[PDB]
C-alpha cells in the first residue's frame, strides 16, 4: 500500500522543519504562531519563496490567490490539512 | 495582507464542521452487518475444454471435406515414406569442396 | 560505396547500371565459358518447398541444412557444419556476382576507350 | 396470414374490456404471444414467396419486417406506461388502441399482394401516428410537427396514386406477381420519366431522402416515446420496402434516373452526419443519425444489385432495433431531468452504471462494430457501391468516420465527466427500463449468429 | 517485508533485492561474454570481403584493347 | 512505525556543491538562504553515485569471473 | 529586444502580453467592479437554491435555455435573403452535388466505354 | 521487441508508483541505488533496445540494419534509418542519466 | 480555489505572480538543485534591483517588458505538479466522487448494513434543516440592498448559528473518495 494518512501533527512538524531550514528565520525564536512579515521581518518575496518551499515539501501546488494570505505557519498547516482532508 | 477577521472566523467554523463530518464518516467496529481440490483447476479449465474441442474436431468438423487442411510435409532426398515404403534417392554426389 | 560516387557524380557513362546488366555477350572476352551447373533437381526443390528465392544455385546445401535440422530436432545447436556450408556457397555465389559487376564495368570502360580512340585515330 | 392478423384485431376488444389496472399487463402478454406466432413466417421456400392467398403473401424481404413490427409493440407498451400513469383509464385505452391499429395497418401493408391495397394501408398508417404525436406530444411544437409529417408525406404519395391507377389501366393488373412476370422495359421518354418520378418520390420522402428530410427531426423529436420508437424503427422502412417492390417495373430507366438521388443521398449522408456533431438536443441527434443511415439504404436500393439489396435489408432491420434502443435510452434521462439538452446531465455513469452499459452497447451498434448486423448491412452496401464506382469509397469512408465521431461524442457527453452538482433527483434505474434495454439488445446480438434470416429474397 | 518511510534519508534496503539485481546483471554480462567467445563471427564477420582491383583480366575475361 | 524527523541541525552545505554555489554567489555580493533545505540530497546515502559507463557495467566483475571459470573448464575438459 | 509573439485565431494572445491590462483608467476599474457585482449577484442566487434543503430537482438555468433556443428556434425568424446568404446557400447547397455528379458520371462513362471495347480485366468478377 | 519494451514500461511503472505517481524525469534523482532491481532491469532493457550483441534486440535489429544497408533501396530512407538508430541510443541514455544517476530531486518523504 | 476573487489584481499581485512563474520555469530549465538555486538567487537579485521604484509608469513598463521576456524564454514543457490543472493525475479521481444525496435512494436492505453511519447522517440532516432559515435570514441581513458585491460570505455571529451556505462545502465527497 501507499503512504499512511497524514496527521496534523506530522504536517506541522514538517512545516516547522522547512521554516527553520530558511536562513532568514531565527530557529530559536520561530513559533507555529509567528507572523511572517510582522514578527519575523520578511517581505512578500520571502513569503513567495516560503510557499514554493511548502509545495516542494508536500508535493502539491498552491494557487496564488489562496497563498497571498498564508502569513503564519499555523495558516499553512490549516490550508494543507483542509486540502488533503485531515481532521487529526 | 492576509485574511480579514470574518474570513478567518468563517474558515475556522467551516473547518470544525468539516472535521466533524470527516470524523463521522468512520465505521464502527460492526458496520458491515452482513446478513446470513489441489488439481481441480487444470481439469475444468484445460482438460474439459480440450475434450469438447477434440471431440468436435475429430467427429464433426473433419466429417466434411476441406475443413482442416494441413500443408503437405516436406520431403528430403534420402527420406523414407511411411505409406508406400518408398525411398527418394539422394542428391547427386556434391563436388565436395571440403 | 565508391561506385555510387563514381556513377552519380563522375561520368555515369563509365559505370555499369545495376538494372540493365550485362549488356555485353557472355562469350565476348572469353574464348570458352563453362555454363553454371545445378546439383538439386526441380523435383527436389519442389518436394522440399524451399521458397522461390531460396531456389538459387546453392539450394542443395539448403536441403542439407533443412534435413539435418529436422533430424536432430531437440539439439538445435547440432547443425553447424551444414549452416557453414550453405553460408560458404552463398558467399561464393555473391563473389561471382561481384565479379560479374566488375567484369561489366571494365568492358564498358575498355569499349569506350577503344571505340572513341579509334575515332581519335580516324579524326586525323 | 389470417392467423397473425385476427389475434392482433382481438387485442382491440381485449384491451377495451379489461379492468382499469390490468390494461398494460394484458396488452403486453398478448402482444408478446402474437410476436411468437409471427416468428413462424421466417421459414421461406427459396425460389418463390409464400402465397397464403390471393390477398396476402410473405417474402424473405417481408418476414423480417413483420417480426420487427410485432416485436416492437410490447416494447412500446413497456416504454409508454411510465409517462402515462396520470392519464385516465379511457385515454390510456385510446392510446393502446392507437398502437394496436398502427400494428394492424403495418402487418397488412407488408403482405398485401397488390399495389392499391399496399397504397391504402401504407397511407392509413398516417392517422394513428398523427393522433399519437399531436395528442400525447409533450411540447407546443407537436402541432407544427404533425403538420410537417402529414403534408410532406401526402405531397409525395398522391402522384403515386395517380401513377398506380394509370399503370393498372395500361397493364391490366397491379398484382405484384403479374407485375413481375409480365415486366417490360420503360422507354426513355418524358412520359416515362414522370411516371418514374411519380412511382419513386413517395418512397423517397418516406425514407427520407436528403433535402426532403425536414419533417423527420420535428416529428421524431416532438413525439412521445412510443411514437418515436415506431417512427424510427418501422415507418421509415415503408419507403425502402415500397421502393424495392416498385423498382421492378422501372427498368431500364433507373440506370440514369437514379443519378440525382444517389448524389443527394451520398452528400447528405456526409451532411447529416456532420450535423450530428453540433447538436444541443439529444433526440435531435438520434433523428439525424437515422437520416444518415437511410441515405445509405437509398443508395443501396438505387444501384440495383443483389449485394446491395441484401445489405439494404440487413441495414433496415439493424437500424430499426438500434434506433429504438437509443430513443428509449434518451427518454429515461429525460424522465429524470425533464429536459432534452445534452449537456444538462453529465457524468451519469457514476450514478447509473448498468444504464451506462446499455448506452455503450447501443453506441457500439450504432457505429457498426463487427460482427454486428449493422456492419453486415453497411459493408455489403459499400461493396456494391464500390463495384458501381470505385470513387464511392471516399464518401463511404468519410461517413464511417463521422459516425464513430458523433456516436462516441454522445456517449462521452452524457455518461462521462463529472455529474452536474445541482441535479439530485436521479433515482436508481427501474427494472422496467433495464428490461426494455435488454429486450432491444438481445435480439440484435442473437441475429449475428443467423445472418441469413435478415438478408432477404436475394440471398 | 515491512519497510517504513524515512524522511530525507536513503531508503531501507533488503538483502534479497540486492542479491537478485546483482545476479541478473552478472548473468547478462556472462551471457554476452560466452556468446562472443563462441560466436564472434556474428559480430566481426566470417567470410573475407574480396577486393575487385585484385582481379586479373585473364580470370575476368577482357581482351587487351587491340581486337 | 511512527517515525519522526531527524534533527535539522545536521543539514550543512559544506562539502557539497551548495558550498560552491554559496562562494560563487558571495563573489557577487549575494547569498543563498535555502541551501540547508537541499543539503539532504547530498548528505547521506546519496553521497556517491556512479557514472554512466560504470552503471552499464554493473555486474561485469562477477560475470567475467564466471565466464573465465567456465572457459578454463573448457580448457581443461576436452583433454580427455 | 526579444522576438515578438503574434496572436492568431486558434492561438490567442496571452493576458500578460495584452497592452490593455497595463493601461488602466478609473473607468476600467469601475467596469471591473460592475462585472464582479454581476457575477456575485448571480452566484448568490445560484447558491441560495443549491444549498436549499427542501429543494429537490434540477435547478433551471435561463442562460442554457436561451442558448439552445437561439441555436435552434430563433434562427429562422432572423433570416434575411441577402447576397451573402443567397450566394453561400447556393454554393454550399448545390455546388457539391454537381461536383460529385460530374465525377461519378465521368468515371462510369469511362468504365462503360472501356467495357464496350472488350478491355477491362473482368475475370473472376462474378459477385456484384 | 515485445519482451524488452513491455519490460521498459513495467520498470517505468515501478518508478512512478514509488515516487508518488510522478512521471517527470526532472523530479527523479538517484535511483540507481534506491531501486536496484528496477535499475538492473531497465539497464538490460535499454541494452536490448540498442542492439547490444548476443541479446534479443541484436538478432532482430542488427539483421535489419544489415539488410537495409545491402539492398537496392531509397538512399534517403537508408540515411534516415541510420540517424534514427543513433537517436535510439540517445533517448535511452537520457532516461538512464536523468532517472537513475545524480542526486535525488523528488520530495523528501521517501 | 477557496477565496473569493477581487475585481482586479494590483500591481503588487501581478509582480508576485510573475516572480513565482519565472522561478518555476527557471527550475524547469535548471534541472539540478544547486544550479537552480544559483540562478534563482540571481533572479531574486535582478528582481530586487527595481524594488523601491516610486514612478508607477516606469514600474509598469518594467513589468510589461519582464512579461515579454518571460513569454519568449518560458519552458515549452514546464514541470506541473501531478494533481494540478495540467498534471498527469489532475482529475484522476473524479469518477470516484459520488454526491451524498445518493445515500437516500439506497434500499433499506443496504442501509441495514451500516446502522450507526445512517443514524449519524440523520443527525446531520436534522442539523441542516434546523439551520437553513437562520442562514437565509442572516444573509438577507448582512447584504447591501443592491445585491452582493463580492463572492464573500459572512461567518456565524450568534450562539448556535452556522456559517451560511455551509452544507455543500462541509459535505464534499473527498479527494481520494475510494
Ligand atoms: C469476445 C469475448 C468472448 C467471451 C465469451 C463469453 C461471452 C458471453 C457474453 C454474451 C453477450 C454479452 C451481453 C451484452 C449485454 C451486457 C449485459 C450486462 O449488462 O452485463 C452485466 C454483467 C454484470 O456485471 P456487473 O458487475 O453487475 O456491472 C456491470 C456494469 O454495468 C459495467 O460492467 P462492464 O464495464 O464490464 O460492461 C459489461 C460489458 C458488456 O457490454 C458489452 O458491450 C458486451 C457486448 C459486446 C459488444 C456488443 C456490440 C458489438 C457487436 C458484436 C456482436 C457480437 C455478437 C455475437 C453473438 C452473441 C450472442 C448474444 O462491457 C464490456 O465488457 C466491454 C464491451 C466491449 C466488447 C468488444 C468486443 C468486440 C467483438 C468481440 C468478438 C465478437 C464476435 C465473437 C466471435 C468472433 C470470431 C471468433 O457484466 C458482464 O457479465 C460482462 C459481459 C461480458 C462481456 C462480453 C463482451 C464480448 C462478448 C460479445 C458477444 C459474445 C459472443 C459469443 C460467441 C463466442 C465467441
Ligand atoms: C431537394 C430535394 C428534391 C428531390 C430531388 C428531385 C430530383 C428530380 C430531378 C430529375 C432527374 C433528371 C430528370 C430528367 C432526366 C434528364 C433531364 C434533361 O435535362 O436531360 C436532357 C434533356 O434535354 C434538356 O435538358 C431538356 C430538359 C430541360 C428543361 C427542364 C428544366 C430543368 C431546370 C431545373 C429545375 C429544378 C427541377 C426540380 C424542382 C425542385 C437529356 O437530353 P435529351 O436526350 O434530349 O432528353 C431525354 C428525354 N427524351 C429521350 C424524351 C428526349
Ligand atoms: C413532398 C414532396 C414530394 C413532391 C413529389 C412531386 C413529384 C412527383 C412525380 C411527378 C408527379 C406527376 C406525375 C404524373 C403521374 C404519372 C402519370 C403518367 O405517367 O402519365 C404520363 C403523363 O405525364 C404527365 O402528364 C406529367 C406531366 C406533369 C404534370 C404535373 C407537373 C407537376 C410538377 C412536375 C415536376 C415535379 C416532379 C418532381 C418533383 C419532386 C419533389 C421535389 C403519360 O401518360 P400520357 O398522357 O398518356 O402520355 C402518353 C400518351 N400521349
Ligand atoms: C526561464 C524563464 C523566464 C524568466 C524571465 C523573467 C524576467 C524577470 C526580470 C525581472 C523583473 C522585474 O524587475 S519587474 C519591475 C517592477 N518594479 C516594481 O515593482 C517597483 C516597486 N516595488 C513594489 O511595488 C513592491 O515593493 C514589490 C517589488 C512588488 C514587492 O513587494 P513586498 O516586498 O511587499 O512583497
Amino acid at each position: 500500500s501507499d503512504a499512511p494518512p497524514l496527521t496534523l501533527e506530522a504536517i506541522k512538524d514538517r512545516v516547522l522543519y522547512v521554516l527553520k531550514l530558511y536562513d532568514k528565520i531565527d530557529p530559536e525564536k520561530l513559533s507555529v504562531n509567528s507572523h511572517f512579515m510582522k514578527d519575523l521581518g520578511l517581505d512578500s518575496l520571502d513569503q513567495v519563496e516560503i510557499i514554493m518551499a511548502m509545495e516542494d515539501e508536500f508535493g502539491f501546488e498552491i494557487p496564488d490567490i489562496d497563498a497571498e494570505k498564508l502569513m503564519c505557519p499555523q495558516e499553512i498547516v490549516d490550508y494543507i490539512a483542509d486540502k488533503k482532508d485531515v481532521y487529526e | 495582507s492576509g485574511y480579514t477577521p470574518d474570513e478567518k472566523l468563517r474558515l475556522q467554523q467551516l473547518r470544525e464542521l468539516r472535521r466533524r463530518w470527516l470524523k463521522d464518516q468512520e465505521l464502527s467496529p460492526r458496520e458491515p452487518v452482513l446478513p446470513p481440490r489441489h488439481s481441480i483447476f487444470a481439469v475444468t479449465h484445460v482438460l474439459i475444454p480440450v475434450w469438447i474441442i477434440h471431440y468436435y474436431l475429430k467427429y464433426h468438423v473433419t466429417a466434411k471435406p476441406y475443413t482442416v487442411v494441413e500443408r503437405k510435409p516436406r520431403i528430403f532426398p534420402g527420406d523414407t515414406i511411411l505409406e508406400t515404403g518408398e525411398v527418394i534417392p539422394l542428391m547427386k554426389e556434391f563436388p565436395d569442396q571440403h | 560505396g565508391a561506385h555510387l560516387a563514381r556513377r552519380y557524380l563522375g561520368d555515369a557513362s563509365k559505370e555499369p547500371d545495376p538494372l540493365r546488366m550485362p549488356t555485353f555477350p557472355p562469350d565476348y572476352g572469353f574464348p570458352e565459358r563453362k555454363e553454371r551447373e545445378m546439383v538439386a533437381t526441380q523435383q527436389e526443390m519442389n518436394d522440399a518447398q524451399l521458397m522461390l528465392q531460396q531456389r538459387d544455385y546453392c539450394a542443395h546445401y539448403l536441403i542439407q541444412l533443412l534435413k539435418c535440422k529436422r533430424d536432430s530436432f531437440p539439439n538445435f545447436l547440432a547443425c553447424k557444419h551444414e549452416q557453414h556450408d550453405w553460408d560458404y556457397c552463398e558467399h561464393l555465389d555473391y563473389v561471382k556476382r561481384m565479379k560479374e559487376f566488375e567484369r561489366e564495368r571494365r568492358l564498358l570502360q575498355r569499349k569506350k576507350r577503344r571505340e572513341q580512340r579509334e575515332a581519335e585515330m580516324a579524326r586525323g | 396470414m389470417l392467423k397473425i392478423i385476427i389475434p392482433t384485431t382481438m387485442l382491440l376488444p381485449m384491451t377495451w374490456m379489461s379492468k382499469h389496472n390490468m390494461i398494460w399487463i394484458n396488452a403486453t402478454v398478448h402482444s408478446l404471444l402474437i410476436s411468437l406466432i409471427s416468428l413462424s413466417l421466417l421459414n421461406q421456400l427459396g425460389e418463390n414467396s409464400l402465397n397464403f392467398s390471393l390477398t396476402f403473401f410473405s417474402d424473405s424481404l417481408s418476414a423480417p419486417l413483420l417480426v420487427l413490427t410485432t416485436w416492437l409493440l410490447p416494447l412500446m407498451l413497456m416504454a409508454s406506461q411510465s409517462h402515462l400513469s396520470k392519464e385516465t383509464t379511457t385515454r390510456k385505452k385510446l392510446y393502446i388502441t392507437m398502437l394496436i391499429l398502427l400494428q394492424l395497418f403495418l402487418i397488412m401493408t407488408f403482405t398485401a399482394t397488390e399495389l392499391i391495397l399496399f397504397y391504402i394501408l401504407f397511407e392509413a398508417t398516417l392517422v394513428p401516428t398523427l393522433i399519437i404525436i399531436t395528442r400525447w406530444g409533450n411540447q407546443t411544437e407537436r402541432l407544427n410537427a404533425g403538420l410537417y409529417f402529414l403534408f410532406y408525406t401526402l405531397a409525395g404519395s398522391l402522384p403515386l396514386l395517380v401513377a398506380l391507377v394509370y399503370i393498372q389501366n395500361t397493364t391490366g393488373s397491379l398484382n405484384f406477381l403479374i407485375i413481375h412476370y409480365w415486366s417490360h422495359p420503360l422507354s426513355n421518354s418524358w412520359s416515362n420519366i414522370f411516371m418514374w418520378l411519380a412511382c419513386i418520390m413517395a418512397f423517397m420522402v418516406k425514407m427520407p431522402l436528403y433535402g426532403l428530410h425536414l419533417w423527420l427531426p420535428k416529428a421524431h423529436v416532438e413525439a412521445p416515446i412510443a411514437g418515436s420508437m415506431v417512427l424510427a424503427a418501422v415507418l421509415l422502412k415503408l419507403g425502402g420496402y415500397g421502393m424495392m417492390r416498385i423498382t421492378t417495373i422501372l427498368n431500364p430507366l433507373t440506370n440514369y434516373m437514379a443519378y440525382p438521388f444517389l448524389m443527394l443521398s451520398m452528400w447528405g449522408m456526409i451532411m447529416t452526419s456532420s450535423i450530428c456533431l453540433r447538436q444541443t438536443d439529444l433526440k435531435s441527434l438520434i433523428a439525424y443519425s437515422s437520416v444518415s443511415h437511410m441515405a445509405l439504404v437509398i443508395v443501396a436500393i438505387m444501384i440495383q444489385t443483389p449485394w446491395s439489396f441484401m445489405g439494404a435489408t440487413a441495414l433496415m432491420i439493424a437500424h430499426g432495433l438500434t434506433s429504438s434502443m437509443l430513443f428509449c435510452l434518451a427518454n429515461t434521462n429525460y424522465e429524470r431531468v425533464h429536459s432534452r439538452t445534452m449537456i444538462l446531465a453529465r457524468g451519469l455513469q457514476t450514478l447509473l452504471p448498468l444504464m451506462a452499459t446499455w448506452w455503450l452497447v447501443a453506441s457500439l451498434t450504432n457505429l457498426a462494430l463487427p460482427p454486428s448486423i449493422n456492419l453486415i448491412g453497411e459493408l455489403f452496401i459499400i461493396t456494391a457501391s464500390f463495384s458501381w464506382s470505385n470513387i464511392t469509397i471516399i464518401l463511404m469512408g468519410m461517413n464511417m468516420m463521422i459516425t464513430a465521431l458523433y456516436s462516441l461524442y454522445m456517449l462521452i457527453t452524457t455518461q462521462r465527466g463529472k455529474y452536474t452538482h445541482h441535479i439530485n433527483n436521479i433515482k436508481p434505474s427501474f427494472t422496467r427500463e433495464n428490461a426494455l434495454m435488454a429486450l432491444h439488445i438481445l435480439p440484435l446480438l442473437l441475429l449475428t449468429l443467423n445472418p441469413k434470416m435478415i438478408l432477404g429474397p436475394l440471398y | 517485508v515491512h519497510i517504513e518511510p524515512r524522511y530525507r534519508q536513503f531508503p531501507q534496503l533488503t538483502r534479497s533485492q540486492l542479491i537478485q539485481a546483482e545476479f541478473f546483471s552478472a548473468t547478462m554480462w556472462f551471457w554476452i561474454l560466452w556468446r562472443f567467445w563462441h560466436d564472434s563471427d556474428a559480430v566481426l564477420g566470417h567470410f573475407p570481403y574480396p577486393d575487385p582491383s585484385q582481379w586479373t583480366d585473364e580470370e575476368l575475361g577482357i581482351l587487351p584493347d587491340d581486337e | 512505525s511512527k517515525m519522526e524527523l531527524p534533527d535539522y541541525k545536521q543539514w550543512k552545505i559544506e562539502g557539497t556543491p551548495l558550498e560552491t554555489v554559496q562562494e560563487k554567489l558571495a563573489a557577487r555580493g549575494l547569498r543563498d538562504p535555502w541551501g540547508r533545505n537541499e543539503a539532504w540530497r547530498y548528505s547521506g546515502g546519496f553521497a556517491n553515485n556512479v557514472s554512466f559507463v560504470g552503471a552499464l557495467l554493473k555486474g561485469f566483475k562477477w560475470g567475467f569471473a564466471a565466464f573465465v571459470v567456465a572457459v578454463g573448464a573448457e580448457y581443461y575438459l576436452e583433454s580427455q | 529586444s526579444f522576438p515578438k509573439y503574434k496572436p492568431s485565431r486558434l492561438a490567442t494572445l496571452p493576458a500578460t502580453l495584452d497592452p490593455a491590462e497595463y493601461d488602466i483608467s478609473p473607468e476600467t476599474r469601475k467596469a471591473q467592479a460592475e462585472r464582479l457585482a454581476i457575477r456575485s449577484r448571480l452566484k448568490r442566487e445560484y447558491l441560495l437554491q443549491y444549498n436549499d434543503p427542501n429543494r429537490l430537482g434540477v435547478i433551471e438555468d435561463p442562460a442554457l435555455i436561451r442558448w439552445t433556443y437561439a441555436r435552434s428556434a430563433n434562427i429562422y425568424p432572423n433570416f434575411r435573403p441577402t447576397p451573402k446568404t443567397s450566394l453561400l446557400g447556393a454554393l454550399f447547397g448545390i455546388g457539391p452535388l454537381f461536383f460529385w455528379y460530374y465525377v461519378f458520371k465521368t468515371d462510369r462513362d469511362k468504365k462503360e466505354k472501356l467495357i464496350q471495347e472488350g478491355k477491362l480485366d473482368q475475370t473472376f468478377n462474378i459477385s456484384y | 521487441h515485445a519482451f524488452f519494451k513491455a519490460m521498459l514500461f513495467m520498470c517505468s511503472g515501478s518508478i512512478i508508483h514509488s515516487l508518488n505517481d510522478e512521471q517527470d524525469i526532472r523530479k527523479m534523482g538517484g535511483l540507481y541505488k534506491a531501486m536496484p532491481f528496477t535499475t538492473t532491469a531497465l539497464i538490460i532493457g535499454s541494452l536490448a533496445l540498442t542492439g547490444m550483441p548476443y541479446l534479443t534486440g541484436f538478432y532482430s535489429k542488427d539483421l535489419i540494419i544489415e539488410a537495409v544497408n545491402m539492398s537496392y533501396t531509397n538512399a534517403w530512407a537508408l540515411l534516415m534509418t541510420l540517424i534514427a538508430t543513433s537517436l535510439t541510443a540517445a533517448y535511452s541514455t537520457r532516461i538512464i542519466f536523468f532517472a537513475f544517476l545524480g542526486k535525488p530531486r523528488f520530495p523528501p518523504l521517501v | 480555489a477557496f477565496s473569493a476573487p477581487a475585481a482586479y489584481l494590483t500591481h503588487q499581485q501581478k509582480v508576485l505572480r510573475l516572480y513565482k512563474r519565472a522561478l518555476r520555469h527557471l527550475e524547469s530549465w535548471c534541472v539540478h538543485r544547486d544550479k537552480y538555486r544559483y540562478f534563482a538567487c540571481l533572479m531574486r537579485a535582478r528582481f530586487d534591483e527595481h524594488k523601491n521604484e516610486k514612478d508607477m509608469v516606469k514600474a509598469t513598463q518594467l513589468l510589461r517588458q519582464a512579461e515579454e521576456e518571460f513569454w519568449y524564454g518560458q519552458h515549452p514543457q514546464p514541470y506541473i505538479f501531478p494533481e494540478s490543472p495540467g498534471g498527469t493525475s489532475y482529475e484522476r479521481y473524479e469518477c470516484y466522487k459520488v454526491p451524498e444525496w445518493c445515500l437516500d435512494d439506497w434500499h433499506p436492505s443496504e442501509k441495514a448494513m451500516y446502522p450507526d453511519y445512517f443514524a449519524k447522517r440523520e443527525q446531520w440532516k436534522r442539523l441542516r434543516r434546523e439551520s437553513w432559515e437562520r442562514e437565509v435570514k442572516q444573509l438577507q441581513e448582512e447584504t447591501p440592498p443592491g445585491g452582493p458585491r463580492t463572492e464573500a460570505l459572512p461567518p456565524a455571529r450568534k450562539e448556535g448559528d452556522l456559517p451560511p451556505l455551509w452544507w455543500h462545502i462541509v459535505t464534499r465527497p473527498r479527494e481520494r473518495p475510494m
